[PDB]
């Protein structure tokens, strides 16, 4: 981005990669946490 | 050339000093799509 284009408008473009695989990292934590929930449920299990 | 009949030389194997344009002030016009004239000097592309 840099190397073809001026500060000013590579804010904007880098902001948006920016916003978008920062969402990348909330889906995927989200999902860790409700399969993590599943996995414990049967080591509870298990344990019993 | 006459514009119905624009004339289009391909460029290729060689080193451009972008900076030799942009000079010229008086009526020179610079319009540059998709990155500026500065940050493209230190690029490269497979054909002009």
């Amino acid at each position: 981005i840099l190397s073809r284009l001026d500060p000013p408008e590579a804010e904007v473009q880098i902001d948006r990669l920016i916003t978008g695989r920062l969402q990348s990292l909330q889906t995927y934590v989200t999902q860790q946490l409700i399969r993590a929930a599943e996995i414990r449920a049967s080591a509870n299990l298990a344990a019993t | 050339a006459s514009v119905y009949a624009w004339n289009r030389k391909r460029i290729s194997n060689c080193v451009a000093d972008y900076s030799v344009l942009y000079n010229f002030a008086p009526f020179f016009t610079f319009k540059c799509y998709g990155v500026s004239p500065t940050k493209l000097n230190d690029l490269c592309f497979t054909n002009v």
